[PDB]
């Protein structure tokens, strides 16, 4: 949003990660 | 200077606000990221994994005994074996499941479910069952003739030990709710019942009582919203050693 | 049968004629530590065939009142062969594990085993504020049994334990289970004597039953370390 | 299949199926895989264009929510005759996330977590009623919150030299001000925090079990900068923590039994169901009974 | 070799070494040079791609941290019958950086320093309890902080004409306001401050030793602009200084013995070790003893 | 005007905040910069310089006597001369070093160390030593046979009066910590020991007791983070003349 | 920082003010819009009915 | 106007919809 | 960052000097 | 040592390979079973279950 801070971890939450791999828990077979 | 004026909500602490705050440790370098197996980016991946249903939530069932349903050989046709209350939002077989646990953190849900049953008898015990889902509106069917009229799967024991019954999203409204009123039109999902399509036939050297294990999971259709506090955890006092953190 | 599989892993080998599949934890395979993730600058030792091989543990009897068994890794494999020697003589290790659980019966036998690899299975005690002690956690090659398999011995549920890398041994279907676990840890390497990355739990969800002549039905566990590395060589410490 | 999922998947219309050698509804739970049966394969379906978003279940949204992590009340007064057990105008807290059940249970759904913390401090004051004291009014005090990392000395008095904070990070805030807010980075010496630790802290056998030394944070020391006054007050400081920039690994079964301690995962359960040791879910009459049966 | 270093150096893999005429592990301490032996030359190493940043040890980060430099409490009341020794509703402070040990020791790690100062003033008030006074409440007062450079006259009363501050820099601030904050430039008449001065201030032999005249700052006079009230109060003013835009020269050994005075580097040490005159580090039984030996 | 609202943390004084404040003296011209030798821009340059270890931190050692280790001629083989506790974060030989002093201002450290030893006997005194670093996990070795199994250097006295033993970064975690618990797995670094590889042989006209000086420094691998207040300086009262600054 | 000053009307709640406020439920997805007969966009359409 | 919020429903009132169909209430005949 | 002040010394800390020469203290020989 | 875990099933037979692990380049008949040039090792069978 604004983040006039010099450290990158001071930014706000990053709620834009829409990638997912459910098959690593649902089909973990070969 | 710049002329300004403060709006309502100025100086108030909303616990869900999304801003940037002052970095207390300047120039700090976090540890480099390393690859760890099993990363989760959406909570809908967890609910898609199937977990055991506590169908045998009755007295005289203790511990693991509540996680399996025992079926014997009957001398009457068309007999009802068990039914499952489909109320996740209330205490029942679906409550302590991955899908149920993660969904009880939200208020509105939508999508389709899958209910898998694994037969755990001997190799040469045979049978046929019928698993039925009944959309809401009436009483839970008690006879096979009434139960077959809804969604159902006829399951024949064989090399594949498991069957799946899909509880499809058949809703009038666009989502459903946790209500605490199981009979509400916005919450009730219907019923699930199991009947004997045929009998359970086993030889003399096999145990005459066999067991089923039930699992439930959500499909890709599933969706949750309106996050809330889960009613599954509480606190009446301070935990042990909690005050020692101040000593 | 339902499926056949062979696992070589060094100078050992296992053949199964009645299997379902094998599980790769989170869909990943063991590998050696890359240079872009390394921490310790010491040159590691990679014994390979000497340590990357199946070790078979003592068998446990499958009775009617059985609550389940657990083995913590690498604690169970410590003090076993060249892997144990390398663990004792080194300060850091790193390894995946290929786990094979064996259990067979007749076609008149029924019973279901859940074989699950819990990462960081931190245990709890029952009806006490004191934490589990060293002797409660470190059982070695013999492992332990589940006090309350219903809650997994940690206040959680056994019903949701399928979220972890797992398989089933359904006597009606198969007689073996195989799980491939990569290196699971928040650190690239770790001290083998004070922390367990994995816990293999075998739980009797469906009890053993039959009406034919009774026989002893054991459960065998074989663990093959994979892509083992060791850093920090000094005297043996056991 | 790793892809970008922004909405729930759509449904496709299906027709009558009768084909030999294909049994989509039959599965094998023993393989450890969840059933792959589709609704299109179990029933005859229609085409539905699904527009439900999935942004609310993102781990960031699921966990990025301020929750009470600390709450401490102490008397702000003259502490000359007080015993060496009360907080004499200040307190120190060993930072942890296991004291309040809601945040603890939400965090314990994963094996590994990596995030920055957003710390908010909210202070309230009340006039002491002990004896024959009156309302008087609420003073506008200045509080100092100092973060003491591991190995650093912590203050022993309200006016000790430690409070000068040459290098320690301190925040000075008034009660009339908005709640104080700072951000702490991902402080772990590892790539992620260990929510659960199947190990011991030390190199000997008497170390603590289940607490990872790598995840040690330090102490938060909170004092009132003002000197005491002729009347006593009670000051309550609440500390809320909000994770952000979150990465999660290895989801775990949720805890069913009530928490017993912050140091361990010990369990005893409720006396009766639900959430009892022998019965997590409440009992019904039989497996052929539904409690909320619609009867008309 | 002058270069840009943003991360710690990486390690390279090495092999067995047996070569005549090359002895990397052998050095000569007498030359005054640190050993140049590399880990690759002492042991057989592997390739490590090091990603550790080094921005936290930068002299700017190391020193750019507000630290208490002044703290003064005085009575705000009617001072008609008070002696000519108390602060009668105001005080003056000869600015220095040697009164509080943490900042002093951090600054004294270098021989020369050049920086701008960021000054923050934090004021607290308490109700006097002497006699039979009650809480009453805390007034919102206005304070004036005036910087009087060398050679300028300083106020002698709380209402003297000096406070009109025609040219002197003053700041007026309320207690209810955030702490006052200003910036002072690099005021030295030289290119850098002298943290240590091996000289005398005057042209005669009775001058002060160890204080550089070039580094003289002046006085900070703080008064309460409000006139006194029917009840007395105690006002505490704290002054914090933060260096910025820092340049450092000639690092020095850290001080081991406790500071004795702000005027000199006199030393006496603790009665016993650690940090005693005859033993800086605590004693062990022998050179063949380790206290924290892991025994199992 | 511009509509605005205040966030939590408004009006609060964080001592590590990085902003610009009002210039109290406008139009002030600072003194022109002049070149001074020995400029420091990172604190990691200081720790890289080697300083004496106080290995002889025992009673009956006074002042400079604590900065050297005396070695004589022995009549038994494989004898242990001394050991060095590697705990910078606790009081020990490494505490009052440049690397130790600067590192005690931080909480987390990483990287490799070098430990140099200078032999200060006569020209025609000879000997061979073995310097050993043992990674953590067990007890400090007391015999040469056990000590040789870790990292080590065999040092032969000659024209080069100094030897270096590298304590390489062999850590499980990605950094290490000051803990005050020396036995913690996140803090313990191991041990350093010295043994006689051969004896110290000197002629009749040479002193039969010779001296070693130990130095320690950090390499380019070294890194520090999480700055804190150093526990090496304290204050119980006002310093002398401090109050005179108000008179 | 930015130098500012507050104007009259700062901190006052005018019931007809038009601003944006904090979203209390982040990342919430409202129900998809569906066509309903008889939508009204101006109140002058209603008065035009007899 | 400003709306530095990440959610679109946090914006201000949208008073710019000038389309209308009164005939759906005044002439709802064929 | 912002620094709307007319004097350059009023700016914030300049934490971007990553050049260093340790050899002036470690190898000050010829 | 070298080993094979054998599970009874449709395939009624299993094979254990005794690989050539010798120090010398050949081996001998000796009549001294314990000779280093003749001894080949041992073969054992245990119950895995
Ligand atoms: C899991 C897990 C999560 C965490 C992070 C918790 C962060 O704890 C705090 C808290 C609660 C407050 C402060 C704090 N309070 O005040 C200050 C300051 F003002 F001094 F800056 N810092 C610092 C930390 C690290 O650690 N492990
Ligand atoms: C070494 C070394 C470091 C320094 C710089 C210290 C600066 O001292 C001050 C302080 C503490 C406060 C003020 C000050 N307080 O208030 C005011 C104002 F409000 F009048 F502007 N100025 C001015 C100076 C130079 O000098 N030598």
């Amino acid at each position: 949003q604004i983040n006039f801070y010099k450290d990158s971890y001071a930014a706000s939450a990053s709620k834009q990660d829409f990638s997912q791999d459910p098959s690593k828990f649902t089909e973990p077979v070969v | 200077g710049v002329p300004t004026y403060l709006l309502p909500g100025s100086g108030q602490f909303l616990t869900t606000d999304d801003h940037s705050s002052a970095p207390a440790l300047p120039c700090f370098n976090p540890t480099p990221e390393m690859h760890i197996p099993g990363q989760v980016r959406n909570m809908l991946e967890v609910v898609q994994v199937e977990s055991m249903m506590e169908i045998n939530n009755t007295e005289s069932a203790v511990g693991m005994e509540r996680l399996k349903v025992d079926i014997s050989a009957l001398t009457d046709v068309d007999q009802l074996l068990f039914n499952i209350p489909l109320d996740i939002q209330l205490d029942g077989p679906l409550r302590n499941t991955l899908v149920g646990n993660i969904s009880r953190y939200y208020t509105h849900w939508s999508g389709s479910l899958e209910m898998t049953f694994m037969f755990c008898g001997s190799f040469m015990a045979a049978g046929k069952l019928i698993l039925c889902y009944t959309p809401p509106g009436g009483s839970c069917p008690t006879t096979r003739e009434t139960a077959m009229l809804g969604t159902h799967i006829v399951w024949d024991f064989g090399l594949q030990s498991s069957v799946t019954l899909i509880i499809p999203w058949i809703s009038g409204s666009h989502y459903r709710m946790f209500n605490n009123d199981a009979k509400s039109t916005n919450a009730n999902v219907g019923y699930v019942t199991c009947f004997m399509q045929t009998n359970l036939i086993v030889p003399s050297e096999s145990s005459d009582t066999c067991s089923l294990i039930g699992f439930i999971a959500a499909k890709d259709d599933f969706s949750l919203r309106l996050m809330r506090d889960s009613p599954d955890i509480g606190q009446l006092d301070h935990l042990h050693a909690a005050e020692a953190a101040y000593q | 049968s339902d499926r056949v599989l062979q696992l070589k892993l060094g100078n050992s080998a296992i053949v199964t004629q009645e299997a379902a599949n094998y599980c790769c934890a989170y869909g990943e395979w063991p590998n050696y530590l890359p240079d872009h993730e390394a921490v310790a600058i010491d040159k590691p030792t990679q014994p390979e065939t000497a340590t990357d091989r199946f070790y078979t543990l003592k068998s446990v009897k499958w009775e009617t009142g059985s609550t389940g068994w657990w083995w913590k890794l690498p604690d169970a494999l410590n003090n076993i062969g060249m892997f144990g020697q390398n663990v004792q003589h080194h300060y850091l290790y790193r390894s995946g594990f290929l786990i094979h659980v064996q259990c067979n019966a007749t076609k008149f036998h029924q019973g279901a085993l859940l074989v699950v690899a819990i990462p960081e299975h931190q245990r709890g005690a029952h009806n006490t504020n004191t934490s589990p002690g060293f002797d409660d956690i470190m059982k070695g090659e013999e492992g332990g049994t589940f006090n309350h398999p219903y809650v997994l011995d940690d206040g959680t549920s056994l019903a949701c334990a399928t979220i972890f890398p797992h398989q089933w041994i359904n006597l009606r279907t198969n007689n073996s289970a195989t799980i491939v676990l990569p290196w699971m840890n928040a650190a690239p390497m770790d001290f083998p004597l004070r922390h367990n990355q994995w816990t293999l739990a075998i739980i009797p969800v469906v009890p053993l039953g039959t009406r034919t002549t009774s026989s002893m039905v054991p459960i065998t566990v074989s663990i093959a370390p994979m892509c083992c590395e060791f850093n920090g060589l000094r005297h043996a410490i056991t | 299949i790793e892809s970008i999922i922004k909405t729930a998947t759509d449904t496709v219309k299906s027709e009558i199926n009768a084909e030999l050698g294909v049994v989509p509804s039959l599965n094998a739970v023993e393989t450890g895989a969840t059933s792959n049966t589709e609704p299109e394969e179990a029933i005859q379906t229609r085409t539905v264009i699904n527009q439900h978003g999935v942004s609310e279940t993102l781990v960031e949204n699921f966990l990025s929510r301020a929750a009470l992590v600390s709450k401490r009340s102490f008397e702000y007064k003259d502490h000359t005759s007080s015993t060496a057990r009360a907080d004499k105008n200040f307190f120190k807290w060993t930072i942890n996330t296991r004291s309040f059940v809601q945040l603890r249970r939400k965090l314990e759904l994963f094996t590994y977590l990596r995030f920055d913390a957003e710390i908010t401090i909210l202070t309230t004051v009340a006039v002491n009623g002990s004896g024959n004291n009156t309302y008087v009014g609420l003073p506008d005090l200045t509080l100092q919150a100092m973060f003491v990392p591991t190995g650093a000395l912590t203050p022993e008095k309200q006016d000790s030299f430690h409070w000068q904070s040459g290098s320690n990070a301190s925040v000075f805030f008034k009660i009339s001000d908005p709640p104080a807010r700072i951000t702490i980075p991902f402080m772990c010496i590892n790539s992620a925090y260990s929510v659960f630790y199947d190990g011991f802290a030390g190199f000997e056998k008497n170390g603590l079990y289940g607490i990872n030394p790598a995840d040690t944070i330090g102490n938060l020391c909170v004092r009132i900068v003002n000197e005491h006054q002729p009347v006593g007050f009670t000051v309550t400081v609440r500390v809320y923590m909000k994770p952000k920039h979150i990465k999660a690994w290895a989801p775990r079964p949720p805890r069913t039994l009530p928490y017993m301690s912050i140091a361990n995962a010990n369990y005893k359960g409720k006396e009766r169901a639900p959430n009892a040791l022998s019965a997590i879910i409440g009992n019904r009459d039989s497996v052929k009974t539904m409690p909320h049966n619609i009867v008309n």
